[PDB]
């Protein structure tokens, strides 16, 4: 019955990760508006004729 | 066209038809454009390939 109230009464509990991952971020989008071009060096120059 | 049917009058009238043409002439056209040889030969990059 009688018992120090910080071991009991903090080890009656169950924790649980329900919480986890609850919430999300905003989707992937720049896919949309833009293109991949891959780069091998420091820089890249673009080049095109009139 | 035929000329349209009228009413007799008393006597039949000649008529005549209307035939025109149209000529057009050919044209000539030109487009060129110059570029030294070495701009050619030192093109590693490629930039005026799609010439």
């Amino acid at each position: 019955a009688i018992i120090t109230p910080a071991l009991i009464s903090a080890l009656k509990t169950s924790f649980q990760k329900h919480f986890q991952d609850a919430l999300a971020t905003a989707p992937s989008t720049y896919l949309q508006v833009a293109t991949v071009i891959p780069s091998t060096t420091a820089s890249n120059t673009y080049g095109w004729l009139g | 066209q035929f000329p349209k049917l009228r009413e007799w009058i008393g006597q039949r009238v000649i008529k005549d038809m209307a035939a025109q043409g149209y000529q057009i002439t050919n044209k000539l056209f030109e487009s060129t454009v110059g570029v030294k040889r070495t701009d050619i030969e030192d093109d590693n990059l490629g930039v005026y390939g799609p010439l």
